[PDB]
């Protein structure tokens, strides 16, 4: 909080943190396509679609 | 300048055409047909190529066995070849066996036997004959392109025809085909090398003057297909080499646009990694594909029919990750016949084609071939002279204005064989008939 309870301290750093997060957030979210990327997506049936694919 | 094209006709309506040659010893004469497959309904699909067969099995008189020794005794050799739109017999031999080849050639063509013992025996060949042209990559791929390009209509079915139509080829069909078709205003008499006209005139007022006549006689070379872009992928991942074939409409032999083609054509051209001056050629398709590996070989064609044709390119690789590449880069290529060639490119390929058309015939056989395939379609032999200045009228204007109703943004028939996994989708590559930038 930056003090006792919730006021103006908490309400900058929320402001700060609000802003940086939605980054952080963009970053995780390429990681994980990356990881996808190994594998591919996956697809409807479960099964492999190395057998036929589309751009 | 080469010696002048005698043409005669005889009262039947048949037309004889010579091109006599002093200086060779041997003489290519044969019967050019206006006829072939195409001619068939889906019924009787590939009666034309099965009495090919019959053809050479014994006659009224010489039976299988005579025939082959009639032959034999001549010294030359007789060949055939039924097409979609042509038929060919033809007879080489030494300058004084002349008659005698035309003698042969029209015993086969008007008193074949065509005996059910014959028909029966035939019938297994040509069923193997199905299970072994499936070898020759070429003809695979030509024969899906015409099947996919033409689907449903007369040019698009193959020339041996269907396995249940083998089955059930009677010698009825075979002989009605023959009598509907081989017609004395369908067929030329062609005589190239050393033949008198006089002499070959009056052998066909010997052999064939009894031919039928059909009711209603047009013109040599006379006919709606209706092209559909589309694609056969036929895959194979064990077979090392894929062989692509990626085709537009066409023209045809009467079009306007028929030497404007071929200069598009050629401003393509060939490739063949294993000709050495294959590398150094001027194509900006060749420079690409050999600096870069791409292909083994490509080879750009512009194939015509009586009322269609097909213009596009084979090419054949090993390289099979860069598949894409390879036909990214052919596309790009014909799409700067609509947008970018000049002068530059069009007089290049001029050049090439006024010798190109006239080195082809360096045999009796190419030139009885050139007579025939002439008469036949134009239903004239023009002359070098007339083939000269409608060359010279192929400006770099034209080429763009062919390529932009022809080529630009338009739909292809595409036929993939082998190891196609990197050729893309028909969207992708479809997309490539055009270019965002222009
Ligand atoms: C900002 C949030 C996210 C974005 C922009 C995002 C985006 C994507 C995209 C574009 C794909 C590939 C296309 C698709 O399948 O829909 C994908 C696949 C995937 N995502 Fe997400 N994602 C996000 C959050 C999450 C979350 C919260 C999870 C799991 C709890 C998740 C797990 C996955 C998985 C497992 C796949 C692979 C699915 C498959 O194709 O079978 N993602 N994501």
């Amino acid at each position: 909080w930056g003090g006792f309870s919730v006021g103006n301290p908490t309400l900058q750093r929320f402001f700060a943190l609000h802003y940086l997060m939605p980054f952080v957030l963009a970053v995780f979210a390429l990681l994980h396509l990356i990881a996808l990327h190994t594998a591919g997506s996956s697809n409807p049936l479960g099964i492999t679609s190395n057998v036929d694919k589309l751009s | 300048v080469s010696p002048k094209t005698r043409t005669s006709n005889l009262k039947n309506g048949l037309t004889i055409a010579s091109e006599s040659n002093p200086l060779v010893q041997t003489a290519t004469v044969g019967v050019w047909i206006d006829a072939g497959s195409r001619n068939e309904n889906a019924y009787n699909n590939g009666t034309a190529h099965f009495f090919e067969h019959l053809a050479f099995k014994g006659t009224d008189k010489r039976s299988q066995h005579q025939l082959e020794l009639d032959i034999e005794n001549m010294g030359g050799h007789l060949n055939a070849y039924t097409s979609r739109e042509s038929t060919v017999y033809y007879a080489k031999s030494f300058k004084d066996d002349v008659p005698k080849s035309v003698e042969i050639l029209a015993d086969i063509l008007q008193h074949s036997k065509l005996a059910e013992s014959a028909i029966d025996r035939e019938r297994e060949v040509i069923t193997r004959e199905l299970e072994e042209v499936n070898k020759q990559y070429e003809e695979v791929v030509f024969d899906h392109l015409h099947a996919t390009a033409f689907m449903n209509q007369p040019l698009g079915r193959t020339i041996l025809g269907p396995r249940e139509n083998i089955q059930t080829i009677t010698n009825t069909e075979l002989r009605k085909f023959i009598t509907e078709n081989y017609t004395a205003d369908r067929m030329v008499l062609v005589g190239a090398g050393a033949v008198d006209h006089d002499a070959l005139v009056e052998l066909a007022e010997k052999y064939f003057s009894h031919l039928p006549s059909s009711q209603s006689p047009v013109p040599l070379g006379t006919p709606i297909p209706n092209f559909v872009g589309s694609e056969v992928r036929l895959r194979d991942d064990t077979m090392p080499v894929a062989h692509i074939a990626i085709a537009v409409e066409g023209v045809s032999w009467t079009s306007e646009d028929y030497y404007t083609a071929l200069v598009a054509q050629a401003i393509i051209g060939n490739y063949d990694r294993a000709v050495g001056t294959s590398r150094h050629q001027g194509s900006r398709l060749s420079n690409i594909v050999s600096e870069n590996n791409l292909a083994n070989s490509f080879q750009s064609f512009s194939t015509s029919y009586s009322d269609t044709g097909l213009w596009g390119i084979y090419l054949t690789s090993e390289n099979t990750t860069q598949i894409d590449d390879l036909v990214h880069f052919t596309l790009k290529e014909w799409n700067r016949l609509s947008t970018s060639v000049s002068n530059l490119q069009v007089e290049r390929a001029k050049s090439q084609l006024k010798a190109g058309l006239l080195l082809s015939l360096d045999g009796t056989t190419y030139v009885a071939e050139d007579i025939g395939r002439q008469l036949t379609t134009l239903g004239r032999r023009v002359t070098p002279a007339e083939v000269e200045a409608k060359l010279e009228a192929v400006t770099e204007h034209d080429v763009r204005a062919w390529a932009q109703k022809t080529l630009y943004d338009k739909d292809i028939a595409l036929v993939g064989l082998g190891p196609i996994e990197g050729l893309y989708d028909y969207n992708r590559i479809r997309n490539d008939m055009s270019m965002m930038r222009w």
